[PDB]
């Protein structure tokens, strides 16, 4: 059956500013089928507060979702967003770069 | 609003 | 401009484990406005925008109603396409169903839409015309002639020119502040090293509403398609969407680039450089 790999973003709402709260986006989109496990990182570790938005899809039928918590940036902290899907051999990681 | 009427494939 | 009203249902069997989950979302353009989630609490269709919380518990109860509807005629079909496909009943299978309409900037019927995939491939699809029809093999075939039949036609034809066109205005209407508005986007350039000998300039777009925008690198008015890279159009989730297109430049090249920015809310479209 089809199997498509997601496509992954890890970014603000906001323009990150340090010490100004914002939300932690990861938006995974363009997989297929809907079964797929998304965690935020702060510093390695998983972030017990995160929500998602409710499952859709693209013309192509593939699906997306947005993942989000709030956060307070700061110069110093990491911050990623960790996949898995059946398309992926081991959980892929994607770390926070505040201009991308 | 939803349509109120649907068929099986 | 022009507006849509779009419902998406989502319906994946998971054997052993009882019932296939199921999920429905609606919008209008590329604003969420309801949800139904059935392994959620609730067992209701339940608001995702403010201005679709002021209707009553009239639309509330029958939206409930066709929503759990739905839910069991898509469970009932897993059932039907494992048996139209000879498939075993220990795997999971996924069904997706979209339909809706389009208007345009008068607010008169475009056109209408009623997709079904099995598996993530094309199944059937209305055609333009509503009446006919695109059966992608010959189980959507055997479906294409129970969907042909004179009476159901026309129901699905009252539906999507009429009752969805006529909702969507309702929306359109109840929802202007949300929903009418078009939200410019706020641009900016950065510019970053990545060697001594050439560094990343990246145009963004953020903050803009509805999500279709372009963005475009040109060096000396030469668009540079295949040497940009240009992310999808992603929600920042305060209904507003964010895209950004990034090129590398020798090092000293800075002002041969010229980032191009189309979008509805812009009356004019905007010529960016990194000077």
């Amino acid at each position: 059956m089809i199997q498509r790999t997601p496509k992954i973003q890890v970014y603000s709402r906001h323009p990150a500013e340090n010490g100004k709260s914002n939300f932690l986006n990861c938006y995974v989109s363009g997989f297929h089928p809907s079964d797929i496990e998304v965690d935020l990182l702060k510093n390695g570790e998983r972030i017990e507060k995160v929500e998602h938005s409710d499952l859709s899809f693209s013309k192509d039928w593939s699906f997306y979702l947005l993942y989000y918590t709030e956060f307070t940036p700061t110069e110093k902290d990491e911050y990623a967003c960790r996949v898995n899907h059946v398309t992926l051999s081991q959980p892929k990681i994607v770390k926070w770069d505040r201009d991308m | 609003m939803l349509w109120g009427y649907l068929q099986y494939v | 401009g022009s507006h849509s009203m779009r419902y998406f249902f989502t319906s994946v069997s998971r054997p052993g484990r009882g019932e296939p989950r199921f999920i429905a979302v609606g919008y209008v353009d590329d604003t969420q406005f309801v949800r139904f989630d059935s392994d959620a609490a609730s067992q209701r269709m339940e608001p995702r925008a403010p201005w679709i919380e002021q209707e009553g518990p009239e639309y509330w109860d029958g939206e409930t109603r066709k929503v759990k509807a739905h839910s069991q005629t898509h469970r009932v079909d897993l059932g039907t396409l494992r048996g139209y496909y000879n498939q075993s009943e220990a795997g999971s299978h996924t069904v997706q169903r979209m339909y809706g309409c389009d208007v345009g900037s008068d607010w008169r019927f475009l056109r209408g839409y009623h997709q079904y995939a099995y598996d993530g491939k094309d199944y059937i699809a209305l055609k333009e015309d509503l009446r006919s029809w695109t059966a992608a093999d010959m189980a959507a075939q055997t479906t294409k002639h129970k969907w042909e039949a004179p009476h159901v036609a026309e129901q699905l034809r009252a539906y999507l020119e009429g009752t969805c066109v006529e909702w969507l205005r309702r929306y359109l209407e109840n929802g202007k502040e949300t929903l009418q508005r078009t939200d410019a986007p706020k641009t900016h350039m950065t510019h970053h090293a990545v060697s001594d000998h050439e560094a990343t300039l990246r145009c963004w777009a953020l903050s803009f509403y509805p999500a279709e925008i372009t963005l475009t690198w040109q060096r000396d008015g030469e668009d540079q398609t295949q040497d940009t890279e240009l992310v999808e159009t992603r929600p920042a989730g305060d209904g507003t969407f964010q895209k950004w297109a990034a090129v590398v430049v020798p090092s000293g090249q800075e002002q041969r680039y010229t980032c191009h920015v189309q979008h509805e809310g812009l009356p004019k479209p905007l010529t960016l450089r990194w000077e």
